[PDB]
């Protein structure tokens, strides 16, 4: 999900 | 790491982490769908800053990615609402979604609008301070999804950080000259407002589920929608 | 008017004496289906509402309010009050919800109704939280009356004046048990933040109750429908 | 409404 990838950054 | 922060180190860390107030695309003819598009477009751009703000909240990075996702999926609308209510405090009877987007009371959205207005008047009556606002907002992020989490399960780490923010709120009120009785009463008044903020968020999710109609929604905003439904 | 003059012990004793009784479900159980289990729960909720209305009138300061304000507060908080009571009497039964002394249900039995397992797990988690915190009965009646006065106040200075006194009563109880100043305001915060989740569970339950009326399978009482209609 | 009657009784 997008929330996961944005938290990864 | 978050357990070593003093009360002033907690406030300064939360103040430095404050996201910016974004601007709307408001101009000129306005359909009810166009007004909503401006609000959903604004909320989507705010979500990107909230995600990076959350990583700056002490203790949030100590959590698993799964729990960081869960806390944000449950609290994202509460945090948008308390921020809107905060920056709308000095504007009685109006909601400041953006500096160029100041909306007064004048389908069903009027219920959400009046509730947000009442929350803003309640904050203004209590003379809510910025150092208290940043504490309440971080409490919402850590508390709104802690009850919806196997046995591996240090969620006492969240309650340890929650107790640290509670000590911070009391340290703030003791500096303002409030007696021990006034500190406990004000602390209770602030946290009871979070129940109404949860209520506004749940009613907002029901409206947002209805919109996912003609008004377009971003891909990130739709993912946050699927969590509560 | 009169509530503000009580002492902390007089407030505790008044709230304890106002406690509604633990009602019973309809016996001869027969496992449950979706229609039968929901009929037992809505029949129980309707009978408890009658006692809740009289319990509210015995909350100090609640009668000083206008009839319209008393109606509004109960219309907004009735499901939260039912839930915190269910959670309270389910404390000493981990993994099970004591709806009635003859109706003790676990998470498995919540799957007879679709979408009820989510509410069940939320209610079970709240009970475990209270059990972990060692919630006392004196603290419970304070929280329940706080729900009554706070849940509808935002949609009035006398109500907030009574809320401050119940807050003083909460601190007075924690200082009685020997808790230090730091432990008092921390426990106060923990208890009040749970009310946010109780509000969340109520909102989720209202949607089910609305979709339940729109099903017309399990009957709902006129009183229970009027409390529902106030949230629409 | 029924809530009115029970609050007065
Ligand atoms: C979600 C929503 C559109 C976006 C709104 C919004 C946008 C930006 C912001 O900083 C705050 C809020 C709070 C209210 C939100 C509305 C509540 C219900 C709604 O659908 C209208
Ligand atoms: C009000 C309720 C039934 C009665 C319950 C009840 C009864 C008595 C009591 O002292 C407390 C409670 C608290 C929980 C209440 C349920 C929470 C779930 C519920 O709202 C329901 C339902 C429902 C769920 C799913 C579907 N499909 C339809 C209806």
């Amino acid at each position: 999900k997008i929330l996961h990838r944005l938290l990864q950054d | 790491l978050a357990l070593s922060l003093t009360a002033d180190q907690m406030v300064s860390a939360l103040l430095d982490a404050e996201p910016p107030i974004l601007y709307s695309e408001y101009d000129r003819p306005f359909s009810e769908a166009s007004m909503m598009g401006l609000l959903t477009n604004l909320a989507d751009r705010e979500l990107v800053h909230m995600i990076n703000w959350a990583k700056r909240v002490p203790g949030f990075v100590d959590l698993t990615l799964h729990d960081q996702v869960h806390l944000l999926e449950c609290a994202w609308l509460e945090i948008l609402m308390i921020g809107l209510v905060w920056r709308s405090m000095e504007h009685p009877g109006k909601l400041l979604f953006a500096p160029n987007l100041l909306l007064d009371r004048n389908e069903g959205m009027v219920e959400i609008f009046d509730m947000l207005l009442a929350t803003s008047s309640r904050f203004r009556m209590m003379n809510l301070q910025g150092e208290e606002f940043v504490c309440l907002k971080s409490i919402i992020l850590l508390n709104s999804g802690v009850y919806t989490f196997k046995s591996l399960e240090e969620k006492d780490h969240i309650h340890r950080v929650l107790d640290k923010i509670t000590d911070t709120l009391i340290h703030l009120m003791a500096k303002a000259g409030l007696t021990l009785q006034q500190q406990h009463q004000r602390l209770a008044q602030l946290l009871l407002i979070l129940s109404h903020i949860r209520h506004m968020s749940n009613k907002g999710m029901e409206h947002l589920y209805s919109m996912k109609n003609v008004v377009p929604l971003s891909d990130l905003l739709l993912e946050m929608l699927d969590a509560h439904r």
